């Protein structure tokens, strides 16, 4: 790839992960080498080699990968090499990468390599974009933040112990063991405010302990608040569905709605939540851009609506408007979509489920079963109002989902398109002025002549 | 074939009956694996319970082969399709792995290793499904979510107790202060004491409380740090879940209070009189006390037309049929009119209408009592109880009315009255599809007014030009057709 | 007399019955677990218990005398109230509360106050009083904090009593975990007993620990259960306090969300910096002066009658002071008030300039409006609150020389809040008032004159109907002539 | 001169008076409880207290000089400002805060600085400064957490002073719970005293414990109450941080909920994978470039005047660049700006196609458009930013052969943000501008080249006369046709 997309390239996500690992190595090992005596001259070459590897990763980030990132200017992607280079040089990420790449044997001289934190944020954004259910990764990231805070606390505790002498007091690290897990144990008992540690004696120890308990109270509060936000955001939809269901049940219980109707309402609520994951789709549709909603309506129902012979020859924008005006209604099993003799107003598109047309002697006979993608009742749309009645009983075999367009919405669409409105009136008149007056005049002339001729004879 | 409906009560009962062996496994497998005395002392009971658990696991797989799923709104009853649907799912692999006969490894490792039954833990999905179905089925979701969280934390604490006992066994009992003490002790050698001290240590570590012997060895330090971090995660999860539940339970109160204080801020901002402010505050106290803060339009907005129509019919159909004009109306028209009813609630002393006010809506008394009063309002002519109505003639708009959609009486709410108004525009919107019923309604209103003695442009302009233009094309076409006969007549001679 | 549950007397009685309920809920378990507390002040305990039982009896009498809203009216019939009370579970709970268990003092002894634990069943009055206080007081957060603190104090006190009773059952001083031996001069004092038990309970229930570690298995079990209960209690405290904190800054958070969205839009659109500064200043003015909530959305929460009453109270006098609307019907004035839309202008803003379209009439609720010239530095007249302009523009009067144009420049000197009545709103309100519309137009015409300003188609349709019929006569005659001509040719053939 | 409360000078004075208030609220109780702190630096304390009292007097003067909004205008009358100050409770609080209680230094000695505890009554002024800071700062969350930290430190400091005072009343070193004997050189250091007291207070007020257990009954009671207060404090800290975390992530949570909802809708509807990918890319582009919010929902919270001014500032120049709106009245252009509706399009999206009904005028704001040849592979011309099309179709011009239909296929090359002006909105704006409507029609006619009831009734009269002439001719033609057959017969 000559040009790499910063958003949808998995190899760029892998390179970002490599840069994040280099930045994490720097951030997690600078205070270790500053505080702990682990940076001995015997094993200094491992540190130098891995620091050189991290600096090489930083260099091939700032010079190679970042300059090939395509960007947006006025909504258009730019693939040009010079334009991408100018965009990256203008951006503040180049400023931070230049600040980090500056070298400035002391581990604290490696400090501004921690200023390449932007790559970590872009890696977080890519991870939250690629995978659904991202609050588990948010929990992992917050736990990693807590681990790094305890890491810094461990390094600070070892520095304080070395400053006051190892084993001089009970509060400082005594000097036995791994020497990192003892200070990390101190950081865990301190920054979580668990306690149980030897009490500080000197003024420096009490000040350190005090500040570390204050930072630990606030860090534990950050942990709990992050987990609370994760729990609230993860269960927000379920909470809203339960609240709406409980409000409906409370409403039906206040008005003494019988158990059959309440059970049907609860069944619809559970089926809708388990099927489409939301109680209403138009609430989501109005939040989208108009072009997005139009294109989604097209992708859902355009072929099915254009397969209907009634609307053939109409304007395409009028078809689009009916697609936008379609409302999704879920019918329970054994529910009457169309009862025999009622006013027909609605055009039904079976998105899912089956619909049975009843008939025969004494009812209860399936004349025909309509599966998904079939449209019935479209003739009722072209009626003057009260002029259409359902001929046969129409029932839902199971949980069928019908995309429904009523006559009123069709009329408000049709007032905008005169040619298609005229075509629809023509089709309605064809399926069932000058010629009427000519026939009336011819009949009247013959009727008057018959009476005149009879009186003449 | 007999197919179990996943939405039915039988499926929930079997979910409980499979959760019991799953919970038994998830606790006692690790309990017996880590505490050797627990496995050895009650070996026959554990063998019987494990056999029963395996039997129930087999019946669970059989139920899974018989469990229908909604395909295109229909429950699938084809046994081959159900079996294929089960097998294609990962749950079939998990159930096969969970019933692998690892109990035959007792003959290779002895009875002291019940870790072979750790594969039985893979039936956790049945437990989770049963608990989520219980959450969706119970009438106390918050109490049950407390219970579910508490028992999950108890299970994790028991697991950490078993892990701590195993680590103390591996390091050595009584080797240092951190591990479990020497099991040759008469007090600390008891199995109950072993489990309860392990549980005490695990609770104190997983609740980030401490107050336990500090670690001595580096491995003990690593385990203590890791288990305290697991406890940090557990504590944050507990507090976050309970805080989210508290926010959910207080959300309705918070929204109602936000509305109340917003209206209070508006009333202070517009300098509304103190009596009117007190009336508003009394109204909101009545709303929250009687649990009437819900809005019918907002509550029923998600429901489809059929179900909302059914609920509204079960509320209003008898009373709307009791109305004289709507007594003979069609069932579909009655459904539409019932659906177009809007709730109105009036405080005691409120006036629903006054003499000379414009009458555009017809009121239905659902709950409460109304009074017809004079101009002063002290006297009452008649008291209208629930199920009564007034203003049915005003919405009809009968031509020749003396009132002219104007109220002729003063209606006062004696107490808190729940009324349902049917506006004139809603009535014509319902009557658009019922022209014959509309004509019948006008005739009925005319008859009532006669019994009461209360009865005594551009479209055509464009139509004339349009008809003339259409007739001119026909006349031109008729002349052209007649010209062919005239041309043929000339050619005939 | 029947006590209104929504009145102040009912609230005062709720407090008066909550006091014995709290006394029971604390001191009954305090005396049951601490024997010396019961025995040392026995006469005081007996007097307080008799007083509490008397108040419980008066509470039952009040329950028989408390009205309920049936058909929106308070029920004042004694038999109906008695039946409503005895039908509820509260009657059974109150009867069980006042069971004369005190006769068991003669059987078990004076050191067994657990027989008065049935008095705890009157918790309904305590909880109802706390809910009524939460919905009543002007300081909801302070009272909610106080109530939560009292709940935690009661729970910690109960846990302290439980710990002391467990120490008593095991034996004082038998090991390090229990309360020490009560023959000690220091720890044998009742005050020391209670304060140490309360200290232990506060240590264990607030996830702190630092108690003497358990020795016996029962002590380990109780410590595990009690630490889990304390974790739940602490999580409940945090959840309630966090919910309260979220509710306090919910308005600030949502206002900051609106400001941040506006800033995002202004940075998006490259809006000029002065305009952004004015927007920021306007939002700061809204927040500082408590004008953040918009009037329309706030008034949507109120019912139609209450919203109409609020609007009348705010705008009726200043609408009646308008000269065109001075002599108008009350219903039309109410509709026009309901049709008013607020508009707020920053200082230096222009309400309207010369040549602008005048389609609305502004009412100055508060603020000062200046009539300025083209330069804007010279002021003709200052319009104070209650003044109005543009009343002629909203009346569609024929022959007006100044048609829908503003003849003056109106500038807002300060933060003026105005209400506008558009021409469309006035027309819609006047649809139902034709005579009022006619006299409004006549009055506007009179004002303009005083101020120096200002069925043939149907008959032709009948001719057009005759024209079409006559035009079709020749078409039928042409068909008759064509048939005769074709037959003549056929006969000649 | 009168100080505007919303001005920057009022904020600067709020800071300048909050510093003495914070100084009093901490160090007065610090000196009251730690006698060594008051005795060692008495000269410094006296100087700072006199300075604080002087700043309190200047604060009273500022409150006399601080205006308020009456009838939307700042009150600049000295008498009304003085009466408004004196009528409020704050004047009484300031007077009680500035009683010369320092005369009790001559009676009770120099080791009783609690006589200055009345100076704490300017807490409302300090809280007002913090409110102004949280409503003014560009980092609301950073200031919120620092303000919470400052309040917690103040409460912890007060409890530390209370603990030291309780230890002093019981006796230093009388038992293990109290502060140890101050006659010891290590425990007698003032820095050591305050630091250990603060350490004890922070431990006790944050549910940490780690303190020597109480010995006396009063110590047990104080520790229990203090533990209850600390539970409240730590729960408050957790709730504040959780509310802050929810507030930062609220917009991201709303956007992610929209992502989950649209993804669930597309999986439920069996939406094609190309359309799903296009929707996801569109949403990601909207979020990363800060565009995902609806413009109507964002701008509806502004007042009508500010919304009109912002819309004018955004759209007036690009609407005046239109050839049909080049010479128009200012009010008509302002209204047409107000009727503009934003539209956004993905790459490859068709704004309009050939044969579509044209009712909207699109103006490109931050996008790029092209005209394709019914196949999408070739482009006649590329429409850059500020360009427009459909200005003729929105005008009702008589005799237009290609009217009411789109003659060109407009395709969005990339992510284009357009503003559409519908024909209905243009006509609605033109109702109040008849002469501008006639000018627009005349201009559209010129571009395309390169009484009613009485008139309609009279028009039918000419048609009736013309029909009579045709009928009279047909009657004469019928007789000639019959006479023609008579000659043959």
């Amino acid at each position: 790839p000559q040009s790499i997309d910063p958003l949808t390239n998995l190899m760029y996500v892998l390179w970002l992960f490599f840069v994040v690992m280099a930045w994490n190595w720097n951030c997690w090992l600078i205070p270790v080498r500053w505080a702990f005596p682990y940076q001995t001259p015997d094993n200094i070459h491992h540190w130098l080699l891995m620091d050189y590897l991290c600096d090489l990763i930083y260099f091939l980030d700032i010079t190679v990968f970042q300059t090939r990132l395509q960007f947006v200017r006025g909504g258009d992607i730019i693939t040009d090499k010079k334009d991408m280079r100018n965009n990256y040089l203008k951006s503040r990420r180049f400023k931070m990468d230049l600040l980090s790449l500056l070298p400035l044997v002391n581990p604290l001289l490696r400090l501004p390599r921690c200023l390449k934190y932007m790559a970590f944020f872009e890696f977080n954004s890519r991870l939250e974009s690629i995978l659904s259910k991202a609050y588990v990764y948010r929990v992992i990231r917050t736990t990693a933040y807590l681990l790094y805070s305890l890491h810094l606390n461990s390094c600070l505790y070892y520095w304080a112990s070395a400053y006051q002498g190892l084993g001089s007091t009970h509060w400082v690290y005594d000097g036995v063991g791994n020497s990192y897990i003892r200070c990390y144990y101190f950081a865990v008992k301190t920054l979580i405010t668990i306690g149980g540690l030897p009490d500080p004696k000197t003024l420096f120890e009490i000040v350190f302990q005090l500040l570390n308990y204050f930072t630990g109270v606030f860090a534990f509060s950050v942990m709990i608040g992050q987990m609370r936000d994760v729990v609230g955001a993860a269960t927000a939809g379920q909470t809203y569905y339960r609240s709406c269901m409980d409000s409906t049940v409370k409403y039906m219980n206040f008005y003494k709605i019988p158990k059959s109707v309440q059970n049907r309402v609860k069944t619809w609520y559970e089926y809708t939540w388990h099927s489409q994951g939301m109680l209403d789709e138009s609430e989501l549709m109005v939040q989208l851009p108009d072009k997005m909603r139009l294109d989604l309506a097209i992708d859902v129902n355009y072929n099915i609506v254009s397969k209907v012979a009634l609307f053939q020859g109409c304007d395409r924008q009028m078809i689009f408007d009916m697609l936008k005006r379609l409302r999704s209604v879920v019918y329970l099993p054994n529910d009457y979509v169309c009862k025999k003799g009622e006013i027909g107003r609605e055009m039904y598109i079976i998105q899912a489920g089956q619909v049975q047309v009843l008939g025969g002697p004494d009812g209860k006979s399936v004349l025909v079963t309509l599966k998904a993608g079939s449209v019935f009742g479209e003739i009722s749309l072209l009626a003057v109002g009260g002029g259409n009645r359902r001929t046969a009983n129409v029932v839902a075999h199971g949980f069928t989902n019908l995309f429904i367009l009523d006559k009123k919405d069709l009329n408000e669409i049709l007032v905008h398109y005169p040619e298609s409105q005229k075509l629809l009136r023509k089709k309605a008149r064809r399926m069932l002025p000058k010629l009427f007056n000519a026939a009336l005049a011819m009949t009247g002339k013959m009727g008057g002549k018959g009476a005149k001729g009879g009186k003449l004879a | 074939v007999v197919v179990i409906d996943p939405s039915g009560n039988t499926y929930y009962n079997w979910l409980f009956c499979i959760t019991l062996p799953v919970m038994y496994n998830w606790t006692m497998v690790i309990a017996r694996a880590c505490f050797d005395e627990l496995q050895s002392d009650y070996l026959e009971y554990w063998l019987i319970l494990d056999y029963v658990s395996d039997i129930v696991y087999l019946i669970d797989m059989f139920v899974r082969t018989r469990t229908g799923y909604l395909e295109q709104g229909l429950l699938v009853k084809e046994e081959l399709k159900l079996i294929n649907k089960y097998k294609s799912n990962l749950q079939f692999k998990l159930d096969v792995l969970s019933l692998i006969p690892t109990d035959l490894l007792y003959f290779k490792l002895g009875w002291n290793y019940p870790e072979i039954r750790l594969n039985r833990l893979l039936r956790f999905s049945r437990m989770f499904e049963f608990f989520q179905r219980t959450e969706t089925r119970t009438n106390y979701p918050n109490i049950f979510r407390i219970s579910n969280l508490v028992m999950y934390i108890v299970i994790i604490i028991h697991w950490n107790a078993c892990v701590f006992y195993s680590i103390s066994k591996a390091i050595g009992f009584g080797n240092d202060t951190w591990v479990y003490p020497d099991i040759n002790d008469p007090e600390f050698g008891r199995l109950a004491r072993k489990y309860v001290y392990s549980l005490y240590w695990s609770t104190l570590t997983l609740t980030t409380i401490g107050e336990t012997p500090p670690p001595v060895r580096d491995s003990e330090y690593v385990f203590v740090v890791v288990d305290f971090l697991i406890g940090v995660l557990i504590f944050a999860t507990i507090v976050g879940n309970i805080g989210s539940m508290i926010s959910n339970m207080n959300a309705a109160r918070a929204e109602f209070q936000a509305r109340i204080d917003a209206i209070k801020q508006y009333m202070h901002f517009r300098n509304v009189s103190k009596d009117m402010e007190k009336r508003v505050i009394k109204w909101f106290d009545y709303l929250w006390t009687n649990k009437k803060t819900v809005d019918e339009k907002e509550v029923l907005k998600y429901l489809p037309d059929k179900l909302r129509a059914e609920i509204a019919i079960n509320v209003h159909l008898d009373t709307l049929k009791k109305v004289r004009i709507f007594a003979d109306c069609e069932a579909g028209l009655l459904v539409e009119l019932v659906l177009k009813l809007q709730p109105q609630v009036y405080s005691p002393g409120d006036y629903i209408c006054k003499k000379g006010d414009i009458g555009r809506e017809m009121y239905i008394i659902k709950e409460g009592k109304l009074a017809v009063v004079a101009d002063d309002g002290v006297t009452q002519f008649v008291v209208l109880s629930d199920g009564s109505y007034f203003g049915e003639i005003s919405i009809l708009n009968i031509k020749g009315s003396k009132a002219g959609n104007r109220r002729t009486a003063n209606i006062k709410s004696i107490g808190y009255s729940d009324l349902f108004c049917l506006s004139k525009d809603d009535l014509m919107e319902a009557l658009t599809e019922y022209p014959d019923a509309k004509t019948m309604l006008e005739e009925k209103g005319k008859q009532i007014l006669m019994k009461d003695g209360l009865l005594d442009e551009k479209v055509t302009r464009m139509e004339g030009s349009v008809d003339l233009l259409q007739t001119r094309f026909a006349r031109i076409l008729a002349e052209y057709e007649s010209m062919q006969q005239k041309l043929k007549q000339r050619l005939t001679k």
